[PDB]
RNA sequence: CGCUGGGUAGCCAAGUGCGGAGCGGAUAACUGCUGAAAGCAUCUAAGUAGUAAGCCCACCCCAAGAUGAGUGCUCUCCUA
RNA sequence: UUCACAUCGACGGGAAGGUUUGGCACCUCGAUGUCGGCUCUUCGCCACCUGGGGCUGUAGUAUGUUCCAAGGGUUGGGCUGUUCGCCCAUUAAAGCGGUACGUGAGCUGGGUUCAGAACGUCGUGAGACAGUUCGGUCCAUAUCCGGUGUGGGCGUUAGAG
RNA sequence: UCGGAGAGAGGCUCGGUGAAAUAGACAUGUCUGUGAAGAUGCGGACUACCUGCACCUGGACAGAAAGACCCUAUGAAGCU
RNA sequence: GGCCAGUGAGACGAUGGGGGAUAAGCUUCAUCGUCGAGAGGGAAACAGCCCGGAUCACCAGCUAAGGCCCCUAAAUGACCGCUCAGUGAUAAAGGAGGUAGGGGUGCAGAGACAGCCAGGAGGUUUGCCUAGAAGCAGCCACCCUUGAAAGAGUGCGUAAUAGCUCACUGAUCGAGCGCUCUUGCGCCGAAGAUGAACGGGGCUAAGCGGUCUGCCGAAGCUGUGGGAUGUAAAAAAACAUCGGUAGGGGAGCGUUCCGUGUUAGGGAGAAACGCGUGCGUGAGCCGCGUUGGACGAAGCGGAAGCGAGAAUGUCGGCUUG
RNA sequence: AACCCAGAGCUAGCUGGUUCUCCCCGAAAUGCGUUGAGGCGCAGCAGUUGACUGGACAUCUAGGGGUAAAGCACUGUUUCG
RNA sequence: AGGGUGAAAAGAACCCCCAUCGGGGAGUGAAAUAGAACAUGAAACCGUAAGCUCUCAAGCAGUGGGAGGGGGACCAGACC
């Protein structure tokens, strides 16, 4: 298991969406199960100032529907960093995990936060 | 099996393919350490850990 | 209710009263400055400033059953 | 007037979209009820009105065209079964289209391929005619999916307010 | 045209008696796309605690009806 | 040649032609292949497209097609170059020095081009037409003179002029500039319907183009064992075939009864249910516990009204709303 | 233009259904006719049995028919001079 | 539509609960876990008890891999 930090700041980031959905499963260490969850609870301090990489922070996509009439609130990824810049390494990180029901255990080993801090300096980071 | 292993390339030093391992191996004159026989890894990495350093001196 | 007329409480209306807003962040079309490549010139390619009832927010109802199940105050139990 | 492109634009051309007119008739004649109206809406756009702009053979007040944008809103009647359309009278304007031309396991069922009858026409006749006219029973307490609302338990872990 | 209120028979709850159309099997969410080409069960993705009551009632080309429409089969039944 | 068939409204893709607008998985012919009577791997999901075409087992390897950031295994591997569009994951005529590579041409320190300053004259107010039109409605003409340069002449403008600007030339600064052709990657033109014409995330790279290596990757192939059919030699080696509908052909089990049976098994006991999950290619068989109450029947053959979960079946019983 | 019985279990190239198991091979949905084209008969294609160096792929030798292409003297069209 | 408890019925005195319907015992019989719904009495259907799984998880849901748990193992040997 075990605990280790990373910063997100001059990542584009999804590159290290794709370098980090394998230490939350283990697919670095010794994962002869892939039934059984293991890996490491490596978390992110910043994913605040992480960087992108592209025009595509002013339009890249990100949409969701409430199956209300309406619905279809879109937003723009300048609008992420903006307000809850939490979801903005989550959401990405999900779409990494495999499985449904069993990959959602990989996502609740991994914090954000804001940034420069972290509220776990009683698991050794 | 592949995926056995893969877990275990993240770590050593290999990055790049476990494929280039066993094409030391193949290279080399190893009929064993099969995917079959990739459990090394697990149990007992003492042994799969002489092969490491026996892959990168073929190649 | 035999017919017919009025009427308290409550319930409603042709009743009464009020909100549909303004002010912001960020933009579409467009208008802009300075100044490149094409020692002129030109909205930028690099740096900035304006910009609708759209979008976000602001008002209202629900809302951690958003199980990433929060926060704050207070109370009860310490027989073998 | 002059001047090609404010507006419009002959002889021809290239596409998008797709609700028109058709072909196909691929899935349904051990069947999926046609149109319209009424009730109640949903979405998109090349939105008619309100707002923000460019050009204007735009002085102003009012208009023409084009771009972004629909947030919202978007009519009562005479006649007909008609959508539509015409007419009278308003509104800022009083939009189009998809949703099996929204909607009959909701109403209406007025029109129209059910049986009656009559006129004209066609056949010697029985009848027939995408000609017209009168009258002419279309059911159902619904499990689930999906909704309008409200509870029964349990999980948030010491138990509750 | 904006209908509202009230009085009865049902509806709702409880007690007693006590049906049906129908049905291959169920742990039978939405949406886009796809698919003998308008499926919840395909693929991707989003959303979503388990389980009732009352009500509104679009989907399951729901139910009843091997359709009275057309055509096909040198079928049948009447009529002229 | 003889016995028994089945099937005659097939569909799709590539290619070569009739029909339709060379519009359709549309229709009608020929040819090949597939589906239809063979899965699987890949195109997200699509039988007919592609690879390969399944006797079987096996925590056994190597490959084809298609790929190698994660999600489902596999190169963010190496070298050079472009795009910086997120184009690649739909879309035309046409339009624009967005941009890389190669070749060539015109002007050019008798100094070009952009910019700045100045000139841009006279007859011809031309002819014709017109109410008038004197560069500038239209028609015809479109030569000449003075010069460094200036066309009876582009656009705006006036009722007609006037006026402004342009072609051209000189001076100044002053260095190479401008415009085509061949070719690669892109932009706008593309707006329609409950959010999604990359599978999702994501991505300027895991894009694309050129070269090279390895690997992932099918009941394919190889390897080993078991079952079935067929073929000569011979110290020796075994090769090949097995997807399958309708259909054809070749082998068997079980059920009731009968002959061989009042032989033998049974009250120290059929039938109904479980189990031993051993056995056969299979339908099943054998042994046995429990329950239960009577006969049943081993082997071969013979004779059968010979085993159905659907024909809106029939009879009876029993659920669900 | 009935009710009931009887021939009529009439007819029904229509439709639906059609009940154990293994092995081997393996179709077609085309032609010629049919008041015939959702029907079949014959032939082609499938299976079984009995006789035949009979065939297929490839190379070479040995001909014709004449599409594509091209041409377009001729047939039918065709602009400038 | 509807068949046969057993050889002979000895087809159930009496006793207990109830409205002197019904049942359980006491007895009879080799048997009534055979008694008048009665022989052998399966399946569909309808329940109790016990072990395991079961609220943040969805699609004719089985299958392959596969942890844990309630039992049975062998004087480990990793199995049902």
């Amino acid at each position: 298991k075990k605990w280790y930090v990373v910063d997100a700041t001059d990542l584009i980031l999804g590159r290290m969406a794709s370098t980090i959905a394998i230490h939350i499963r283990g697919k670095n260490l010794a994962s002869y199960t892939p039934s059984v969850d293991m890996g490491a609870f490596v978390i992110v301090v910043n994913a605040d100032k992480v960087a992108v990489s592209g025009k595509k922070r002013t339009q890249k996509l990100y949409r969701r529907h409430s199956g209300r009439p309406g619905g279809l609130k879109e937003e723009t990824f300048d609008q992420l960093q903006k307000r809850i810049p939490e979801r903005i390494i989550e959401h990405a990180v999900r779409g990494m995990l495999p499985k449904g029901r069993l990959g959602r255990y990989l996502f609740n080993h991994l914090k954000v936060y804001k940034g420069a801090e972290h509220p776990h300096q009683a698991q050794q980071p | 099996w592949i995926t056995r292993i893969n877990a275990a390339i993240r770590e050593r030093g290999v990055y790049y393919n476990y494929s280039k391992f066993i094409h030391d191996l193949y290279k080399r004159q190893l009929l064993l350490n099969r995917k079959i026989l990739a459990q090394i890894a697990i149990l007992n990495p003492n042994c799969i850990y002489m092969i490491y350093n026996e892959i990168i001196k073929k190649e």
